[PDB]
This record gives structure tokens, sequence and C-alpha cells, in this order.
């Protein structure tokens, strides 16, 4: 159909009327992106060129558009001289509009003909004529080549200098002309000549129009040619200080912003100083806002460390004075951009005298908060967002002031008029995610805010409701009191969407307060239409209830532990049944199901281990002594029946740890949170394994000291912090108890039991990737060997070879690179003998890099056996940092093997 | 025999270092030392390498890709310093 | 004004044969679809026999004849091979042919049945249909004499010789009850009910159709074992399409020459 579809447009192009001819001409990009085959692309462009050469001066415009639309497909043209001849043959036509169209088209073909001297000459010729509609196109084409060639730019720059300094050409065209000087970045000599031209052009045309154009063009030039940025910045600063034109000052600001955004480090100290002086001098609020925005952008980056680099007190530094004064200036925007610089400097640079500035900032923050509390204007909320972001950055960078800021934010919670409350609650939750004393003691007041929700607003009750739910759950560490039933009623009487209650339940489950989750999900269950959601909700309810039951554990009481674990497992099993039912061909809950299943496996391992250690006293010593003399025990050093079970459970725990490894290296999609959670569970499993192995089994063999950095407060969640604390407790116990007793496990059972109780104490936290999946990526991997419609095996003479042609395409549903971007695909092919090292002689791998979205790989498989063979291909994507990230369909193909009867008879006779 | 033609710029002792590496599809890599006579010297520190690389293998059902690259050795280990190129190869089985 | 939408369906399939029905199609196109099965379905059959030494009681030319008619499995390798008279090379090359050898020397007292299983082939894809049931007989051999020959098999089709014809038997028909009244029965009572008839016991004669055209053609194609019936039909249609394309190209060139 690919060839047919072309001639169907060809006959249209052959039609008499420009109606059909235009319809055909503008129909190609469709056919191109439908069939990107290079043969067809070339065939298409030949006919387009011909219809352009002989056209009605409107078919030419249509073809010009086609060229300007399908530019990516241009490089894949086999035949270029013929095409360019056809296009260029209409530059000698006397028609001033037919020359302008062709110059535009050439400009659109710089990618595939960047060195054509005749094209360069024709453009340089048309650039100095009398027809406006062609000069305004020659300018475009010249700017287009000046980027993809050098020997053209060298001539142009001189041409343009002359043709500006000649009094010819109106100012209107002189405006269009200057920007060409952007693309003088090819060589240092080009850049120097252009800059020398500027220094005269600006003074020779001190208009406002010309200045606005030229300064921006050549700040772009300085950005491109990174050798004179120090010179460019000082010119911009001089014009910022001196020229009175408000417009020129505003351009200076909007240009220094670009330079401070691209290359911050190069900014010297005196540059920042002069900028601050200029910001002080101006009486104009808008310009002051501009300079302060630039300074805020600089502060975040490395420039601040250079500015406060020594070889004058920081208080003597003028930057501090500007920051302080603008922190209290009337205007909300100026105040916000001031507090930004203060927060950045306080967090980054830590000098002895700056500590007072910490108090200054923290106190200015509440002023900003109260100012923006009730404004309810778009700019007001923008400033409020900036302020809360500064708050979060300050708190996380410096834990010292967290307690100070949190209590203030709580006090503003009362006075916020239900518009800024959502933002403030988000800020508070983010802050409390670090330290627990920031949430533990403020329980009542938050609920006082919560209770009045139903009456204080109606437009967007939902969002503030869910936010308050998240913050209250975060604050509530252990469990929920009557505050719980009060929340339940608040939802019931107040307008409460099913979606809303679902989100509160989700957040509850995410923060660990499983007690509320079961209750809420029960209310949900009698809802929804499709069975899939009912099953999913029921499964989640059972999981939450099992977690709640687990939470009721008592410290150091082995009797209750087994019963509680057994009950919680009696519930997880129903949960898994329901969840497995919930799956469908669509969104088959892979991660959700597998993670929870391995969780049940973990708890079963714990139950088995606790039972074994309890049975330690189950007449274990009787076996070893009766079997052999206790002294110099052959079965083990003070052998006992429990040794076999200890080996068994140790092996099981290591296997479970590696199964988490399989889950982790299979996800590849979750954010940086769920991954850390999974790693944490694997760490717990491996911890129990190491404890049992180094304490019960040969302790002298291990003889390893936990001599490594431990307990550094770098965790990203209270859950992680608590787990790290538990790990440290277990290690500090086991290291002490390594050699005290014999392997007979007198008190070692006590240590193991206490570790198990501790590990189960911290309830759980179902992480994001469990709920809601983002950044959907997949590999199609449709290998194209000799295709086999059914599973019927394919044949190969057995003496020669086989070639596979594994074809693969990567498909992104969401934002392609939200967290991890595929860098390479490590296709691994292996074969096995179907009928029977099991014939893995042919096991190879190739790391194909996908260039656009598509990767093919030729694989050769050698094999000389009669029986059938299985061919397995595994994808194993690999990301930027370099990781296995095992994924891929893991498709299989069966291949038959037969030999020529000629060789059969040869072997028979021989 | 695959003609191999290359330009080597700013290399000390090209003849004792540069080596042509051929990676067959099936994962086997063959190293080839070019002769000391394969290296012409048109100009200052800009040598030309002209040589033949000998390819062979049993019969393939379809065309494959053999990768040719230029390696640099040191005195132990090797460093790729060139863009690999692909050549289509098709060994048919013997005739009558 | 355009070719109707042909509609087909298979009744049942089997290795031996395939039976199907075509609906909403013309008699001429149906007839051509039949004819292509008989004629234009290329296959592989032995076509060049060189005899080193023959000593049986069947004279050599007879042996060449018989070897000509043996059937060979040509499921897909027929597409890969390219006609001998069309392939440019020295005599036969592995692309344009296939090689067989046959050497037998009856040395035992009892008569030996030189049979198709003895034909050693070169390419496993093609072998006598019997191999992959009793064997196809070539010639019987008394003790003492021998038969030694080398054969080359190529790709031909029905027109050239009936040894390339794989369609053992095609049954084509329509109007099993003479509704269209193309045929006339002076004594329609005598004639037997067609197996596809739907008439009653008493009537056994469909009413005359004042307005109608042949439809619901019935096809029953029995393979000879060279090719599966479905592959036979698909290859027939594809080859007919190729022929039509050739005609269109040539006549387009002719029109361009004319104008
Ligand atoms: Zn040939």
């Amino acid at each position: 159909d690919a060839n047919s579809a072309l001639m169907e447009l060809d006959k249209g192009l052959r039609s008499g009327k420009l109606g059909e001819q235009c319809e055909a001409v503008v129909r190609f990009p469709r056919l191109f992106q439908k069939y990107p085959f290079p043969i067809l692309i070339n065939s298409a462009f030949l006919k387009l060129a011909d219809v352009f050469r002989v056209g009605n001066n409107f078919l030419r415009l249509c073809v010009l558009k086609v060229t300007q639309q399908s530019e990516k497909h241009l490089e894949k043209i086999l035949n270029v001289d013929e095409f360019v001849k056809r296009i260029f043959s209409v530059i000698h036509s006397n028609d001033p509009v037919a020359r302008a169209i062709t110059l535009r088209m050439l400009g659109s073909l710089a990618s595939i003909i960047p060195e054509r001297k005749n094209a360069h000459h024709s453009i340089r010729q048309s650039l100095d004529s009398h027809d406006n509609v062609e000069v305004e196109a020659a300018v475009f084409a010249a700017a287009n080549f000046s980027a993809q060639s050098k020997d053209f730019a060298v001539g142009i720059c001189n041409k343009i200098s002359e043709m500006i300094q000649g009094l010819a050409t109106p100012v209107d065209l002189k405006l269009k002309l200057i920007p060409i000087l952007q693309h003088m970045h090819h060589d240092a000599i080009l850049a120097s000549s252009a800059r020398q031209l500027l220094q005269q052009l600006v003074t020779s045309y001190p208009s406002t129009k010309m200045v606005i154009v030229s300064l921006h063009t050549f700040t772009l030039l300085a950005a491109s040619s990174l050798v004179d940025t120090p010179k460019q910045i000082q010119l911009l600063l001089q014009y910022l200080k001196n020229d009175p034109r408000k417009a020129v000052k505003r351009l200076a600001i909007q240009d220094l912003k670009l330079l401070a955004n691209k290359t911050p480090h190069t900014w010297s100290r005196e540059n920042i100083q002069a900028l601050c002086e200029c910001a002080l001098q101006t009486p104009y609020d808008s310009l002051k806002l501009g300079m302060l925005s630039v300074l805020s952008t600089l502060s975040g980056t490395i420039a601040i460390k250079h500015y406060f680099s020594i070889v004058s007190s920081p208080r003597s530094s003028d930057l501090v004075k500007l920051a302080q004064e603008c922190c209290y200036h009337n205007n909300r925007g100026i105040a916000a951009h001031g507090v930004r610089v203060l927060t950045n400097i306080t967090v980054s640079c830590q000098e002895k005298d700056l500590l007072a500035l910490e108090q200054d900032a923290v106190f200015g923050l509440e002023s900003l908060l109260v100012l923006c509390s009730q404004d309810d204007s778009p700019g007001a909320q923008a400033t409020l967002k900036i302020a809360l972001n500064c708050m979060v950055k300050l708190a996380k960078g410096r834990p010292h002031l967290s307690q100070s800021v949190v209590e203030t934010l709580l006090t503003q919670l009362h006075s916020a008029q239900d518009a800024a409350r959502i933002l403030m609650c988000h800020c508070l939750a983010a802050i409390a995610m670090q330290l627990p004393v920031l949430g533990d003691g403020m329980l009542g007041d938050l609920m006082e805010l919560y209770k009045v929700i139903g009456r204080s607003a109606t437009d967007k009750q939902q969002e503030l409701l869910v936010s308050l739910a998240t913050v209250i759950f975060v604050a509530s560490q252990k469990a929920l009191s009557v505050e719980s039933k009060a929340v339940i009623k608040q939802q019931l009487e107040s307008v409460s969407n099913g979606w809303t209650v679902y989100r509160i339940a989700r957040q509850a489950s995410r923060m660990g307060n499983h007690d509320m989750a079961k209750e809420l999900y029960q209310s949900l269950l009698t809802q929804v239409a499709s069975e899939h959601f009912y099953f999913w909700l029921n499964s989640l309810k059972e999981f939450s209830h099992a977690e709640q039951c687990l939470t009721g554990l008592q410290e150091e009481n082995y009797s209750s532990a087994l019963s509680c674990i057994a009950e919680s497992l009696k519930f997880y099993h129903k949960g898994i049944a329901s969840l497995t039912a919930a799956s469908t061909p669509l969104n088959p809950l892979s991660f959700q199901c597998e993670f929870v299943k391995l969780r049940i496996d973990l708890l079963q391992a714990f139950s088995q281990l606790i039972c074994t250690c309890n049975s330690l006293k189950t007449s274990p010593p009787p076996a070893i002594a009766t079997t052999i003399a206790m002294t110099l025990g052959n079965d083990l050093q003070r052998c006992g029946r429990i040794s076999n079970q200890m080996k068994q459970s140790m092996e099981e725990f290591r296997s479970l740890a590696s199964r988490y490894g399989d889950l982790y290296q299979a996800s590849f999609d979750a954010d940086s949170a769920t991954l850390r959670n999974v790693e944490l569970q694997q760490q717990s499993c491996l911890l129990i394994s190491h404890a049992i192995e180094a304490l019960i089994l040969d302790p002298e063999s291990a003889s390893f000291q936990e001599y490594g950095s431990t307990g550094t407060a770098h965790a990203d969640s209270e859950y992680e912090r608590r787990m790290m604390s538990v790990y440290n407790h277990v290690l500090e116990e086991v290291e002490s108890l390594n050699r005290k007793y014999t392997p007979v496990s007198y008190m070692h059972t006590a240590c193991l039991c206490n570790a198990i109780i501790a590990l189960l104490k911290v309830p759980l936290s179902f992480q994001r990737y469990f709920f809601q999946k983002l950044q959907s990526t997949s590999i199609k991997l449709a290998l194209s060997p000799s295709p086999r419609n059914p599973a019927e095996p394919i044949a190969v003479q057995n003496n020669q070879q086989l070639a596979l042609k594994v074809e693969g395409v990567v498909q992104h549903g969401s934002k392609p690179g939200l967290f991890r971007k595929i860098q390479s695909v490590c296709l691994n092919v292996s074969s096995t003998l179907q009928s029977k090292i099991d014939n893995m002689t042919n096991e190879m791998e190739q790391r194909v890099e996908p260039h656009n979205d598509y990767f093919s790989t030729q694989f050769l498989l050698n094999f000389a056996i009669l029986g059938t063979h299985n061919i397995t291909v595994e994808s194993s994507v690999k990301d930027a940092n370099g990781i296995v990230w095992k994924t891929g369909p893991r498709t299989t193909i069966f291949v038959k093997s037969l030999e020529d009867p000629y060789s059969q008879q040869i072997r028979l006779q021989q | 025999a695959l003609d191999v033609d290359a330009t080597l710029e700013h290399v000390q002792d090209p003849q004792n270092t540069v080596k042509v590496q051929v990676l067959y599809p099936d994962g086997q890599a063959q190293m080839i030392h070019p002769k000391p006579a394969d290296f012409r010297n048109p100009g200052p520190g800009r040598h030309r390498l002209i040589t033949q690389v000998y390819l062979s293998h049993t019969a393939w059902t379809e065309a494959c890709q053999v990768e040719v690259r230029l390696l640099l050795a040191y005195n132990e280990g090797t460093i790729p310093f060139s863009k690999p190129v692909k050549v289509y190869i098709m060994p048919k089985p013997a005739r009558r | 004004p355009y070719a109707n939408q042909p509609t087909v369906r298979i009744t049942e399939l089997t290795d031996e044969n395939v039976k199907f029905i075509i609906e909403n199609t013309d008699l001429a196109v149906a007839n051509s679809i039949r004819r292509v099965f008989i004629a234009e379905v290329p296959i592989i059959a032995i076509d060049w026999v060189q005899i080193d030494a023959n000593s049986s009681v069947l004279h050599d030319e007879f042996i060449a004849h018989r070897l000509g008619l043996i059937p060979l499995t040509s499921d897909d390798i027929v597409d890969k091979l390219q006609y001998s008279r069309d392939c440019t090379c020295e005599e036969f090359c592995p692309e344009c042919s296939v090689e067989f050898t046959l050497d037998v020397r009856c040395n035992e007292d009892q008569t030996r049945h030189v049979t198709s299983r003895d034909l050693i082939s070169n390419s496993p894809r093609v072998i006598p249909v019997t191999s992959r049931q009793d064997d196809i007989l070539i010639v019987k051999l008394r003790k003492g004499q021998e038969l030694r020959l080398r054969a080359y098999a190529k790709k031909g089709f029905g027109k050239e010789h009936a040894k390339w014809n794989p369609t053992a038997g095609v049954a084509f028909e329509y109007d099993p009850d003479n509704a269209l009244r193309h045929t006339v029965y002076p004594k329609p009572e005598e004639w037997p009910k067609s197996e596809y008839s739907e008439l009653d016991e008493d009537e056994s004669q469909a009413p005359y159709d004042p307005n109608g055209k042949p439809e619901r053609f019935y096809y029953n194609v029995e393979s000879c074992g060279s090719l599966r019936p479905e592959t036979i039909v698909l290859s027939a249609l594809s080859g007919l399409k190729k022929k039509l394309s050739d005609l269109q190209t040539q006549l387009s060139h002719e029109i361009q020459s004319d104008v």
C-alpha cells in the first residue's frame, strides 16, 4: 500500500485545477509520518520539487510550508543535487515574490545543504536589492545558514557591518537585520569582530528600538560564545545603572536573568556588588523587583559561596543590607524575593556573624505569612507559595529552626482563610516528615482546625479536608483517640465525596495509621459499580485490618506474638485472594500483588523462626547427648536438633532477601520512595539472616566488626528513621553477645525474639507505587526470525547457522523521563535443548542503544543437535547511572533442527 | 577480504600500537595487527592506514553485521578510539 | 459498477483435502480460481536425470519418466527457489535447484524393491511425500544388477508438464438443484439428489428462477501430498495476483508508448 498511496497523490498533483493541486501538495507530511521509508521519502520530494519549479506561485507557498513542517525527514534523501537544482532553478525568475519564496525554501534546507557556495552567493546577492518582500526573506535564509555553516557566516558578518553603516535601508529593515549577529559563535575571531561591531552600533543608534534588539541579540551571543561573558555582564550592568530608559533597564534585567540562569559561577564579586548598589539606588519598585529576582536566582547557585569567599565583615557586605530592607519593604513581591535570598544565604553559607540573620529571616517569615493570609489574589498565592517553599528549604537544610517555624505555622493555621490553608498544610506535612517532635505534641489544635471545616467554606472543602487529614495522620504517631470518631462524623455530616474519603483512607494507610483505614474502607465497600474496584477495596481493607491487628503487640512476651502473627496472616491470605481476583488483562497488579505476597512470606518466616527458638527448650539437648557424647559433639559444638532448623530458616531468609532483590530490579517505574522502602525491607530480611548466622552458627568465623558509619540522620521518612534505629539496636546487641555463651543458644533466643518483636513493632507503610502508577514504560520486543504463526517449531539445516533479527521498540505512555530514562537495552539470548550444561553453548548478549525509539539486533545462534530447541530473549534495560533494571517481556521461540539425508547417510556409513 | 582505510591523527608510534578489531555477530572478537608497512605518512603526525581484514565463517541464513573498529594497545589492555562501522556479510554454503 | 464483495467460508479441512464455499462472486472468477489450482501452482519435481549405469529390466528412459512423477514436499522452499531457465548461473546452483542421488545394488537372493525411500536428498525441506505408509515403487531389481543415477529437481508449474501439477482432484460446482436452469432434465425424477441439495423427497427439483445468477459456488480440492491444501489455495491466489500485476504493468507501458 506504501507505493499505491503515492500514485494516488500523484494523479491529484497531475489534476488541472490548483484546487486539487493544492490539496495534494499539503497532504504529504501525513504520508511521510505514515511511511518513513527512505525510498518513498525521496520519491515524494522529487515530485514536490518538480511541482515547485513549475507552479502557480501558490503551490510554491504550500510546498514551502511542507518543507517547513517535515524537516526531520529531510536528512534521509538519497538524491540531493537533482532536488536542489529543481528548487534553485526559480531564483533567476524576475518575479520578486518568486525569489522570496525560494530564498525561504533554501533557508529551510540548511540542514542538508549547508556548504553550497552557489546558494550562499545567491543569498548574499539578494540581500542587497530594492524589493522589500525579497529582502525580508533573504534575511531569514541568511540567519538560517549562519547557524549551520562557518565560511558563510564569516562573509555575512562583514556584509552586515557594511550594510548597516551605509545610511541605506530603512530603520524597519535595520531592525530585522541585527539579530543575524546571534549566530557568530562559530569562531573566537567571529565573536570578537561582532562584539567590536556592537560597541560602535549601540552608540551610533541610541534609539530604544535598536537598543532593545541589539542588547538581547548580543547577550545571546555572549551566552553562545562562552569566552567574553565577564565583559558582557559589565556592559549590561553599566546600562542598568546609567541609561534612564525604563524599557532599557527592564531588558537589562530580563537579560541578566538569562545569563545568571545559564552560567552562575562565572559571576565575580564586584559584579554582584555593583548590581546590589544599583538595586539600592533605584526608587522604582518594578526595577527593584527585577534586580531582586536576579539576586534570588544567583543566591541559590554557587555564586553565593564565591561572594562570601574571603581572600570586610558579612554585615559590612551591602548584599545583607539590601536583603534585610527588602525583607520588610511594603510590596508583597519584593518581600518574597527578599526572604528568598535570606533563606538561601542562611542555609548555604554559615559564618559566625550571620546567626542573627537566622532570627531576622524566621521572624520575617511570619510577617509574610500574615500579609498573604487573606489576600486571595493570584499574585498573593504565588508569593505565598514562594514563602512556604523558603520555609521548607530552611527547615530541611537546618533542623535547628524546625521547632521555631512549625509552631508559628500552626498559629497562622487559625487565621488563614481556607485558601492558603491547603498550602500551609502541605508545607507543614513536608516539614514534619523529618522530625517527630514536630508532630507529636500538637495533636489537639489541628483537630480544632479540622472540626470547623464544615462551616467555614463550601467551594473547595474537599482539598483542605484531605490536606488536614494528611497532617493529622502525620502528627498522630501511635494511634487515634476520640479524635478519630470526630473525624468520621465530620466527614459524614459535611459534604464528603466517595473520592475524597478514598484519598483520606489512602493517606491514612500511607502514613501507617491503619486503624482508620479499615474503618473508612468498610464504608467504601458498599459503593462502586464494577467488580474490579470492589475486590480491590476489599483486599485493601483486609490488609489494613491485618496491620491493625499486628500493631497490638506487647514488648517481650513470646506467647502473644505467635497468636497475633497467626491472626494477621489469617487475614493477609484473604487479602491476597481478593487482590489476585482484582487483576485483569489491563493493569494487572504486578507490583501490588507481588510485594504483599512476599510480605506474607516474610511474616511466615518470622513465625517459623519464633517457633523454632521457642522449641529450643523442646528437649533439644536430649537428642545430641543421646546420639553422641556431649563433649566434643560430632553433630555440632554442643549440638542440638535445633541446628537443622536454624540452617533451614537461615537459608529461607536469605532466599526471601533475594526475592526482594528480584522485585526491586523488576519495578524500574516507582519513584525514589517505594524503591527505598523495598530496599529497607530487604535490609531487614538480611539483618535477621546475619543475626542468626553470626550468633547461632560459627561466630568466630564471622568475627566481623560493624566498623562503618552508622546512624547518620539522612533518612527521608520517619518510617526509615525508625527502622534504622531498630537495626542499630539489633547490631549493638549482637556485637556484644557474639562470644559470651556457647552456640547452645542460652540467651541467643532472647536476642532473636526481641529483634523479631522490634521489627514487627513498626507497622508498615504501603508506598506510592502501590497506589497510582506513573511513568509507564515498556518494551515491545517483537523478534522477527523466520516467523512461526503457531507454536510449530521452525527448521534449520543444523549445519549452517541461524540468524534472529530481534526487533525492539520502547513505548512511553507518560512523561518519557519522569525519574529514570532508558539509556541502553542489554538483550541476552540463550538457547536450551527442549528434549533431554543443558546445552547453553549459545548464550550471548548485546547492549544495543536505542537511537530514537527503535533498536534492531542481529543475533547468530549455532547448534548441531537433532532435538527441538527453546530460544529465550531477556531485555534487561539499563538507565543512566548504570543498573540492571531487569524487565522485558522475556518472549520465547521454538526452533526445530533437521539434517540433510546426504549427511545422514555419510554419518551412517562412517 | 575487506579493505580497511583509516586516517590516524596525532599518534605516537602508530605501527606498534593501532590494531583492527573485528567483532562477529556471534560475540567473538578477533584482533588483527596490521603490518608495519600499512602505515603511510602523507604529512606531519597524520598517518594513513591501508590494509585488508580477512573475514570468514560458516554459512548464514541471512545477511549479518560484522563490526570493524580501531583499537589502541598499551604496555595489557586496549582502548577503543574510533567509531565502529558495520559491514554486511553473507556466507552461502558450497555449490556443485 | 464495482466488483462485488466476495464472501467465503470453509466447511472443514484435513491433510487430504479442503472443502469450502464461495459466496457473492462471479462464475468466471470462480472458474479462473479453479483453473489456477490445476495450472499455475508451482512446485518442485525432478526434472534432470543423469544415469551413470542402469541395468534393471526397465529401460532407462522409463526410469527417468517414473522419477519425473514422484511428489516432493515443497511447503515454502518453492518461494525461495527461482526458475532454472531464469536463474543466471552455471548449470544448476543450490538456489535454482535441488540434488538427489540414488544408488542401489541388489546383492541378496530375494528381489529388492527400489523405492522412493532410497532417494537421498540434499535439502531436508524437500523429500518424497511418503517419507515426510508404504513406499512409492520405482523398479524391482533381481540379484546382480544395479541402478545408479543423479537427479536435479527444479521449480515448474502445471502448464509445462503434468508432473508439476499438485491438485489431485478439484470438484467445482454450483446450483446443486439447477435453480438457474442452466442444465435441463427431461426426466428430473431419474437424476440423483446432489449431496448439497436442500430439496424435499417428493420435489427433487428447485423452482425456476426468473432473475438470478450463479452464486454459492462449491469447491473441493484434494492435495496430492506435495503441499497442504491451504498453502495450495493461497499460492494460487498470490500467483494469479502476480500475473494480473504483470499484465497491468505491460499494458501501462503500451499505453504510454501509444500516447
Ligand atoms: Zn542457479
